[PDB]
């Protein structure tokens, strides 16, 4: 499903 | 390309790309920085993977959208949608290969510490997993290893040396389980993943301040998001 | 570079660029078709547009980010804020400079109906405008009014040969108005303009189908909502 | 303000 983000956001 | 701006001018002007949303360039200044062949800072480290994580991500959506076009066509539409994924997913391969090429040459090896070490071994698996989301040929089952391989580093590392709430270790368990359940077709291994790690950080929230608790929690979320999704 | 691709492919290719939301791919797809020499269809030309608005478009935003950095800097911050903003600049208007070179060689003086004629001179004017709107040395006068007399000519073959309705007619008068209001510093006339427009299509949407009234009146909107901000 | 956008939406 989702991985971590670039950024906190 | 980048050999004669200055490396804290390449900083400079990747902070200014992703400002202005050109992740193409962020990505090529970040290039350019690690080429001086010194090592990165923390926030630099940040600002390299940013940059080709944005960029392949555009890449693989793109790939996504041609490839689900080119599944319903097999009425006769011509070459033409195998032709342009075909240029898109070797585009994104190129990518992925410049990004495995800075962490051999020499990021990796030059990382001794645990948290620049487990970076940089998290980025290995990734752009891995990202070739193996458009793999078909007689390396598929090798580039799939070699993602495991790099993941599974990563986590003796992290395991030894940080506390089960620190980011970097969360976050490469979150991408580690993606792994398990999407390329390597072990659901449970993802679940039993995901799930061990949301339990281990829990317990730790205890000793953090408020920043550290904000940033363990938010990817505590992300592992909690995936679990409702899977189960 | 598109030389060996048949015009059909590069036109099938263009709108898959746009459904996977590649717009530099879809752009220099449609340069292709274009230098295949041959007229453009109305979908062809709105495929056109639409690959070089976009390209254009984010770098536009992105110049406007920098430049807005650039300006609050004048702590000394270095070169490197200006360099970036210039580097963003040239690409821009090495964009511009293309399109308006294929609108020039020779989409326009092949352009006898009303129609396409309007919707190339059109887009000069708009390229024009995006040219304008980063220049500031001895040409600026000259960029500006370049646009101006392309924008004029569309108008006159509009009012000559279209409905007051017609959405190109519509499209033209709203883009022309943006540019007396932001360009020409001539924020009277971009008024009078828009709402002229916006009365004249409403008079005369009486006479058209449901399909042809909901492209007409989206357009009124845009001219409704600028009218808004403005006054 | 408002440009004409590429496509309808
Ligand atoms: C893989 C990974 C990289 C960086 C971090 S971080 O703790 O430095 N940080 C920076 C940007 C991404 C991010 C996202 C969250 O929550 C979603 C929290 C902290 C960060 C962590 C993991
Ligand atoms: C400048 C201009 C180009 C194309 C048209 S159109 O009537 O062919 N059409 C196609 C895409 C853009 C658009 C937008 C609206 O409403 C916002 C209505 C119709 C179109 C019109 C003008
Ligand atoms: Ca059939
Ligand atoms: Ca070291
Ligand atoms: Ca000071
Ligand atoms: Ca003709
Ligand atoms: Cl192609
Ligand atoms: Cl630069």
């Amino acid at each position: 499903a989702g991985s971590i983000p670039g950024r906190r956001s | 390309a980048m050999g004669s701006m200055e490396r804290a001018s390449l900083i400079q002007k990747a902070k200014l790309a992703e400002q202005a949303e050109r992740y193409e360039d962020m990505a090529a200044f970040m290039k350019g920085a690690v080429e001086k062949g010194e090592e990165l800072s923390c926030e630099e480290r940040n600002l390299l993977s940013v940059a080709y994580k944005n960029v392949v991500g555009g890449q693989r959506a793109a790939w996504r959208v041609l490839s689900s076009i080119e599944q319903k066509s097999n009425e006769e539409k011509g070459p033409e949608v195998r032709e342009y994924r075909e240029k898109v997913e070797t585009e994104l391969q190129g990518v992925c290969d410049t990004v495995l090429g800075l962490l051999d040459s020499h990021l990796i090896k030059e990382a001794g510490d645990a948290e620049s070490r487990v970076f940089y071994l998290k980025m290995k698996g990734d752009y891995y997993r990202y070739l193996a989301e458009v793999a078909t040929g007689d390396d598929k089952k090798r580039i799939i290893d070699s993602a495991r391989s790099a993941y599974q580093e990563a986590m003796d590392i992290s395991k030894k040396e940080m506390p089960p709430t620190n980011p970097i270790r969360l976050g490469l368990a979150l991408n580690f389980s993606v792994f398990h359940y999407e390329i390597a077709n072990s659901p449970e291994e993802a679940i039993s993943l995901a799930k061990t790690t949301f339990d281990e950080a829990m317990a730790d929230l205890h000793t953090l301040s408020e920043d550290s608790y904000k940033d363990s929690t938010l990817i505590m979320q992300l592992l909690r998001d995936n679990l409702t999704l899977w189960t």
